[PDB]
């Protein structure tokens, strides 16, 4: 390096820093991927249960 | 599906009538022929052992 024109400098190299990221869920294997091929989805649900039985 | 629907709707009615002998009557939800009341049949009475949190 130069320090103004007439005089010389000592270089120490570069320093950098980059912020946090949080990979906690990504970790979890808590979801599923599906690929289609349009931007439509159909979901389908069923419901089933008992009842009661009165004396005859 | 519906044998599937039978059977659970027995089995639930199981349950119920077993529990309905602890508190001293027959189950018969829809038929007063049948409607007993042990501590009346046997001729006996309900003790009560009443416990207090609040204090």
């Amino acid at each position: 390096m130069q320090n103004g024109d007439f005089q010389i400098l000592d270089y120490t190299g570069l320093i950098s820093t980059m912020p946090r990221v949080d990979t906690l869920l990504q970790s979890m294997n808590l979801f599923t991927e599906h690929f289609g091929r349009t931007t439509v989805a159909r979901i389908e649900r069923l419901d089933d249960g008992a009842g009661d039985i009165k004396a005859v | 599906r519906h044998m599937a629907r039978i059977r659970r709707s027995h089995a639930i009615l199981k349950s119920k009538a077993m529990y309905a002998a602890l508190k001293g009557t027959s189950w018969s939800p829809d038929d007063p022929v049948s409607d007993y009341n042990y501590y009346d049949v046997w001729g006996a009475t309900q003790t009560t052992a009443d416990v207090d949190f609040t204090k």
